[PDB]
């Protein structure tokens, strides 16, 4: 009666990720790569769909 | 019984943040902090600066 | 008359050159005072990672 409910509670904690984190991580965390954080050398091509 | 109640409390605590889609579904972008309005200055973009 | 005319040109022109050079150096100093926040925020992002 309890543990599966906790699993359902676990089923809550996953769903907030794919709703927002695997949106948000795919916004800033995925774009926090070291290839675009350098400064005064911006002639290097950034990782984007429109070069 | 109380552990079931607190597991439901934790599940509903996650569900409350999952229920953040109650805002207007018009051009859904910029996931912002809860009540992030005053610090959200209109910084000009790549072109506008 | 010619020598004094040239002297009065040169002294005030040198003063104006100092004024403009120091004004643009103050602009560059404000630029670097904005740049220190940039690098500090970069190390903050690295420590966040």
């Amino acid at each position: 009666k309890y543990l599966s409910q906790e699993e359902q509670s676990t089923a809550a904690l996953t769903l907030y990720t794919k709703k927002q984190f695997f949106q948000g991580i795919h916004e800033v965390v995925e774009s926090s790569n070291e290839d675009n954080f350098q400064l005064l050398d911006i002639q290097t091509p950034s990782i984007c769909d429109n070069q | 019984a109380a552990l079931e109640h607190l597991a439901a409390e934790r599940e509903a605590e996650i569900r409350s943040l999952c229920s953040g889609d109650g805002l207007g579904d018009t051009e859904i972008s910029r996931p912002q902090a809860p009540d992030q309005s005053d610090s959200s200055q209109t910084l000009p973009s790549m072109v506008h600066l | 008359l010619i020598l004094g005319l040239r002297r009065c040109c040169l002294w005030t022109e040198l003063k104006a050159l100092h004024d403009q050079s120091q004004e643009l150096q103050d602009a560059a100093g404000h630029r670097q005072l904005l740049l220190r926040e940039l690098q500090a925020k970069q190390q903050r992002i690295l420590h966040w990672r």
